[PDB]
């Protein structure tokens, strides 16, 4: 029924009768050679031209095909016949095994939970990694973000994460990849499989080679199981590979759709792009969703615009620092710009909450003393200032810790570290209980008898 | 001892204040790097402005 | 009244703006935000009690009416010469 | 009141906000931009208002202008330009301000041509 | 494959896409640039048997192609952090 | 001669060529801002006496003739670096 | 018969419309009577509907609206060869000095591609300059592109004079100068002084000055390259000296503007790196010959990391730094050993020998620097007898840097000399290690080679 009329690199507009123009969102389809092609209707423009994004490869495609219209949006199967299998944006089997014996398909394209849905919750989650449940602990139902620039550590920390929390934990989980490593989306299958924890997994893979239309609807699809687990009263929990490549798969049609650019180019509906994703994550009065995303920072840039609104949408965040990250301290967690909304002493009680502002407050003052000391050096401080320096370079090297993901990396056995050890630890080099062991004793120890194991041998 | 204490501080201190000078021109090239940078993403940002503009 | 973020109501206008091919200004922002705002936050006053009366048509005498604005704007890294701040 | 041969005052709350309206119609009005966003007929306007404060042989005005300098950055084209239209220049600072030592004018940007 | 200053092959798209009036990102890159690089490097990779197999059409049994890669990259000043590297 | 704040001079020109529709250069100044000065400064010269007797016809001979240029710029905060300075 | 007529006038840019079958091809060569002369606009882009884009070679006021248009059917030719020597010409190859017509055997296109990969040599070879700083420090390749890094006050082209003389006398090459956006002061007193060194006769000049359009200043650079590439054909060995780089960016930049493309990071021309690739790729040692280019640099904010610092670096094989602290020495030339550098300068190219004589004339340069450090803050007394030894060394080898050019003779009042690359290979190896350690220092200084300073000691 539709012509094509023009294909500018993703973007493919499509001429239909005017009694018959097709809605927003409706999915549209062309045979493009020996395949078939899906294009999502983004803009009705006059005189019923449409003009779409092609999900998949445009190349190939002239002008003059004929394009059917499909009558509803991009449908994908949900419910238990997606776990244990990795499926595409179009909700396609992309495992070499059979078709998915779906019940059921959902639009990708739904509206978040309303205002008198949404449910509280202050149940502390507790991982193996002593700075971020010490720094910036979060609560079941909560999300999480891992923010960093290239080569930091994001990966890693989020595989510890899965490692530790998603297997103490029980129910479902949903693994989104969007824009990353085929590599890695590879090797956590297999690892997945040789533990048999494949079959509660749901994995949704959209990575970089794919055409940006794939990498802009991947996400909506992830969520989309994970709201269906949802809503089934189950409590569920979801890992978002990058969140960063969906706004960036945006700003690559942005310009194409017509649209004047933003900022640093942005597209304009940056904010309101991210935000109708990022309102469906949300738990439920009916049931819980725990989310943990990575935040890719471009050029490290944590004031450009894509960091600085994904920063609202979270409730713990945790930054990733480059400097820190070439000391070799791993997990290169900045404790001065990690937060939580969690880190307030109704729910996690007064010990814990001086000991972080404890901390806090001794590597500010390190800050402090740091231009000081790159100039005149250290002779010239105060006893007592040297004291702080002392304390605070101690406790940046107890910050580390080996992780059992990083068994390949150091060669030495990861580390489960239990929170009372990691209040009782600090709280003891603060106080000064261990001012006479050596900096090298505190580095990559997990817990603080291991730091004096380590101090007897130097 | 007095006088040789004397000429220790003399000799402490020119050692201290070379490391100064050092570290100094140091953080000068540091400075002076991060400063290029802000200024050519100045220029190139404003006059994305400019021309965006015109329309 | 407490207004919570009014950068993103410049946010949102910016968009608004830009969807609607207006000529963008500085830092992508349409040159009348200014106006937005000041006549947003212009509101905020005391009145004296003349003007109570009028508007009640002398049913509240001698009373003088007042509204106390608290906006609140986010600085990217303490930077003040940002166009909204 | 000066062509009648009065003496008189003139107080202005801040030039600013003109250069500003100004600013808000020009794109408007179909001009293109330039500098940090000021329209292009920045110094002509300027100018052609502030021409007309002198004191001519028939009467004399004295005016007091208040200048916004935006985030004190006196290399701000509308503070920069209107800097050549006075004789008495006084420059009041957030550097000295934040002592709290009001008046808080810095006697090393201030200046006069009757000094 | 030894690919040899990708940030020239980065400065001759940029060439191609200013000359076609497209909006400039960071720096003033296209917004494309990592779509760009991406789809390249993309393709080295370790591909298991069974692909092999299916691509030759079974003539070729049990051996997994590979194809290694090394970008190289220009920093200006020793800085890791712009846009590109 | 001396010419008082070619700076002026240049903002009078980026004023014309704004409003005339001619496509802006760095910091809106147009293309040819540099052969604005240029063109007016080279024209400030020492010139021979073979020039000054082939001008004059031959009635005067003996001298040469000069034109000295004092032009004026002002700098923001010393930066030097500006275009036009 | 013309067959175009100019539809607009904007500024610098003319556009022409011819009849749909004639529409000139980029880069040719179109010409208008503007009243009483002929003004010549260089095709930039072909629009739709047989109107075509121009940038004016020369003044753009007094052009009409309907004027009838000539389509030369060639790019802009330029008269090559023996005849140009000694002459100063304009970007359009018309003699700019007073001294009649140019006595041309042919015209060639400005407009060309670089050389082909099988036209390019298959060898590495070092154009021996004769001086000794240059020629142990920083060798020139031929087909290299050379890097002045030098202000003013430095001896800039007194050296450039020196190497114009030493490549037509003692090779037998030639010189092409090309002037982009000379100061007209300083490009009357260039040629005065060329003439009373008697070099005038062994270079060309074509000159591009300040007030000319910018279409003028981009284009002479090509113009004085294409003369190089005719001496090249010959089979000579050519020097081509660029006296700006910069402005030839920037006169990029500024016929882009007025183009109206979309600009690129910190404001220059999109197409910034392939206009100087166009530039720099055909300055190359063919197999038939060479063109070695000597090109001064300017940095535009003492930034390093600027797009035109960054590109241009790209393309230079040497660098040579003059300073003012060592012209404050009396020594001449002029040129840092330590801060001049040339990637020639590896054993695979200029041989073990060379690399090790300059990595240890480099060694004791930078030893001595620091042991001035010394000799300040505590005094010679500090100084142990084999530190001493390194100082006294040092002093003889800086001042073995000095020479004598033939084209300073007015100044130090001694006849030049020119030093073979082995000579002075062998007299800083010879100080290195130890003979003619007993000489006074003042036996080296402008002296030559070392058995003229040895011949120097036996009477100072
Ligand atoms: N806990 C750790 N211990 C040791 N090394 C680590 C640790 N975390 C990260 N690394 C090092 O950092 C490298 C990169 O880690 P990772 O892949 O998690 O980074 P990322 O910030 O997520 O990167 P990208 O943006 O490229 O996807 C690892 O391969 C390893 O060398
Ligand atoms: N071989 C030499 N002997 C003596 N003086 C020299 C020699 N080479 C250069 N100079 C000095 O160079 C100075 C002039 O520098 P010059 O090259 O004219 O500067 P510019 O950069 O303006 O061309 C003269 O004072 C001259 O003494
Ligand atoms: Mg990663």
């Amino acid at each position: 029924t539709g012509k094509i009329v023009q294909v500018i690199g993703a973007v493919v507009d499509v001429e239909f009768p005017q009694d018959a123009v097709p809605r927003v969102y409706d999915a549209l389809e062309v045979q493009n050679g020996n395949e078939r092609l899906v294009l999502e209707v983004q803009q009705q423009l006059g005189g019923g031209i449409v003009r779409t994004i092609a999900m998949g490869s445009s190349d190939g495609l002239r002008r003059g095909l004929d394009v059917k219209d499909l009558e509803h949006p991009i449908e994908v199967p949900v419910g238990k016949a997606t776990l244990g299998r990795i499926m595409n944006v179009l909700g396609e089997p992309v495992d070499m095994k059979g078709e998915i014996g779906e019940e059921e398909r959902w639009a990708i394209h739904r509206a978040a939970p309303s205002y008198e849905e949404l449910s509280n919750s202050q149940e502390l989650l507790e991982t193996g990694i002593k700075v971020i449940d010490l720094m910036a602990p979060f609560a079941k139902g909560g999300k999480v973000g891992l923010f960093g620039g290239a080569g930091v550590g994001k990966t890693v920390n989020m595989m510890e994460l899965i490692r530790n929390i998603a297997i103490e934990h029980s129910g479902y989980s949903v693994f989104a990849g969007v824009g990353e490593r085929t590599r890695e989306g590879n090797d956590f299958y297999h690892e997945m499989t040789d533990s048999n924890v494949i079959d509660k997994v749901s994995l949704v893979y959209g990575q970089m080679n794919e055409p940006p239309g794939n990498r802009l609807r991947v996400a909506l699809t992830g969520l989309t199981m994970a709201e269906k687990f949802r809503d089934e009263g189950r409590d569920v929990l979801l890992f978002v590979d990058n969140i960063y490549r969906y706004t960036l798969a945006g700003t690559e049609v942005s310009a194409l759709l017509g649209r004047m650019p933003s900022a640093v180019g942005y597209q304009p509906t940056l904010a309101e792009e991210m935000g109708v994703l990022q309102e469906r994550i949300t738990s439920t009065k009916t049931g819980s969703i725990t989310s943990v995303q990575a935040v890719y920072v471009p050029a490290d840039d944590l004031t450009d615009p894509s960091p600085a609104t994904t920063f609202a949408h979270l409730d713990a965040t945790v930054v990733l620092s480059r400097q820190i990250a070439s000391l070799g301290i791993y997990p290169a967690v900045d404790p001065l710009d990690s937060t939580s909304r969690q880190l307030d002493p109704l729910v996690v009680g007064q010990e814990h909450y001086d000991t972080a502002r404890g901390v806090q407050s001794i590597l500010q003052r390190y800050q402090e003393l740091k231009d000081i000391i790159a100039i005149l050096g250290m002779d010239e401080l105060s006893e007592e200032d040297k004291l702080v320096v002392a304390r605070a370079r101690k406790i940046q090297r107890f910050l580390s810790q080996p992780f059992f993901v990083a068994e390949v990396f150091t060669g030495s056995p990861g580390k489960y570290v239990s929170l009372k050890d990691t209040i009782r630890g600090f709280k003891g080099i603060m106080e000064g209980e261990y001012d006479h062991l050596p900096e090298q004793a505190f580095y990559m120890v997990g817990s603080i008898e291991e730091a004096v194991e380590k101090a007897k041998k130097l | 001892g007095v006088v040789e204490n004397l000429a220790s501080e003399q000799a402490a201190r020119m050692v201290a204040m070379k490391a100064a000078t050092d570290n100094g021109g140091s953080l000068i090239k540091e400075l002076q790097l991060v400063y290029n940078k802000a200024r050519q993403a100045s220029i190139t940002q404003e006059l994305t402005e400019i021309v965006s503009g015109a329309a | 009244i407490i207004y919570d973020d009014l950068s993103k109501q410049a946010v949102a206008y910016r968009q608004i703006s830009l969807l609607l091919r207006r000529p963008p200004g500085r830092e992508a922002f349409p040159g009348d935000v200014f106006y937005l705002h000041s006549r947003l936050l212009e509101r905020a006053a005391r009145v004296n009690a003349e003007y109570v009366e009028a508007f009640t048509k002398g049913e509240v005498k001698g009373k003088t009416g007042s509204l106390t604005a608290l906006p609140i704007i986010e600085t990217q890294a303490g930077d003040v010469s940002a166009f909204v701040p």
